């Protein structure tokens, strides 16, 4: 049982928390509960190959909270950075989230960037091809998702856990 | 070689478990803050009369 | 031995390192949550 | 050579740190939040590793980690506050369950200045200390009084 970490990033209320939930319990809340600082959780993966724990590092958007994220970003296997399809600046920030992910880890990190909200259709912003590009050129992986619909959740972590070193 | 490996085995599993003791600790910390200061909170929210 | 002690040597660095990392995060986290709260509390305090 | 700081809530725990740390004093009461590091010089040379531990209920949980890895305990009450000398028996208990014999242990009965309060007789600290097999002291961190003599006298006792 092997344990792998994965810090959460991104801007406030883009859904960090919301698509941990849906994968750990498959559920969803739509009262917002914004994070203090960072929570922590674990879940087992039961692989096909073996298993493995994931510490889920769940980091906080609010702006007094970001001294507290380089060294979890610094101790962390995987970081996934989050948007929200309806709101561009959160799209925006993310070549600075991967920015401080590669300064921490270089290469040696495996970055997941996930728009997230898809169900908001009709809000939004920035298209699937926009993220899908800005992924490629900064040579992440990329997926859409909705925590809210269930939608990709448990690709998303499929994908993650997929790339984990062996 | 063999010394070299044997040394890795070793800072391997002092690492581990460290962070396993450590990352307890900021979990634990982190829910006996929340619980303590939300109670704080709640007294003074449930004075709205 | 002279194995034992070089490793000793190296497993004694790596617990001190670890030691000064994680006691500052746990600082750090205390500190930040406690300034937060406080003005929380403050808020509910100055009404 | 890491000491821990045990003991029910507002006995003086972080006065006496503070007393001898910067040999100052407040009156104002700023309950400890869960634990606090700290660290200072004092003919060797002396380097004390301080924890500073919570007496909020709310955060015990947190400290059993601390007492394994510090070679000395000291454990406080407050000579005005019987309660808080009763349960000093569960503190040094929990200090035996971690660290056995191999552990050096004070008891400190803090606040002697507040004699028109007192509660506790120095001869029920004397006792509790000899039946428990611990070390023990009389202080007073507003005063300064014996608060340099706690820490060389557990000084002189680390291995
Ligand atoms: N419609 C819709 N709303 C979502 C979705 N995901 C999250 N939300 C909502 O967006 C708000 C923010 O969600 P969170 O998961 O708390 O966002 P966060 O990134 O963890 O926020 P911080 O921790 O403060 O940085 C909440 O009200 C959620 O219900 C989604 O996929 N679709
Ligand atoms: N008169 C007098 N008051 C003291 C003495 N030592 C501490 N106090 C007071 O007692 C109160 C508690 O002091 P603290 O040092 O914060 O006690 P504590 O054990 O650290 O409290 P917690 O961290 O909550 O467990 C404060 O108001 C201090 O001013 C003393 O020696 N004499
Ligand atoms: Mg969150
Ligand atoms: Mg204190």
């Amino acid at each position: 049982l092997r344990k792998f970490k994965l810090v959460f990033l991104g801007e406030q209320s883009v859904g960090k928390t919301s698509l941990i939930t849906r994968f750990m319990y498959d559920s969803f809340d739509n009262t917002y509960q914004a994070t203090i600082g960072i929570d922590f959780l674990s879940k087992t993966m039961y692989l096909e190959d073996r298993t493995v724990r994931l510490q889920l590092w769940d980091t906080a958007g609010l702006e007094r909270f970001r001294s507290l994220i380089p060294s979890y970003i610094r101790d962390s296997t995987v970081a996934v950075v989050v948007y929200d399809i309806t709101n561009v600046n959160s799209f925006q920030q993310t070549t600075k989230w991967i920015d401080d992910v590669r300064t921490e880890r270089g290469s040696d990190v495996i970055i997941m960037l996930v728009g997230n909200k898809t169900d908001l259709a009709d809000k939004r912003q920035v298209s699937i091809e926009e993220g899908e590009r800005k992924a490629k050129e900064l040579n992440v992986m990329f997926i859409e998702t909705s925590a809210k619909a269930g939608y990709n959740v448990k690709q998303l972590f499929r994908r993650v856990a997929a790339a984990l070193p062996g | 070689g063999a010394m070299e490996q044997w040394c890795s085995e070793r800072l391997d599993n002092q690492k581990e478990l460290m962070e396993e003791l450590y990352e307890e600790k900021l979990k634990i910390l982190k829910e006996s803050l929340t619980t303590f200061y939300q109670e704080q909170i709640q007294e003074r929210d449930e004075k709205i009369e």
